[PDB]
């Protein structure tokens, strides 16, 4: 169990912003090319 | 033999380095250039 959803919880500012922040740091990562 | 020695020397000084540049006073953010991480986004 995970519990990816975090369904007991709450947070409006805190929740969009890790929304953005995945978003932009995951197309980061992919961008780097790495070859590793 | 007066001329008991003849020494011969040759000689060559070294090339000088140089570029082309560009420059302009109005325009884009980089002015000039010589003649795709885009890292530079995520700290804002």
């Amino acid at each position: 169990i995970k519990d990816p959803a975090r369904d007991p919880q709450y947070a409006e500012n805190e929740v969009d912003e890790m929304r953005i922040q995945k978003d932009l740091e995951l197309e980061q990562y992919k961008r780097s090319s790495s070859k590793s | 033999q007066c001329n008991e020695d003849n020494v011969e020397r040759d000689i060559q000084t070294e090339e000088i380095e140089t570029r082309e540049v560009w420059t302009q006073h109005p325009g884009e953010s980089t002015v000039v250039s010589g003649g795709t991480s885009d890292a530079v986004v995520m700290p804002k």
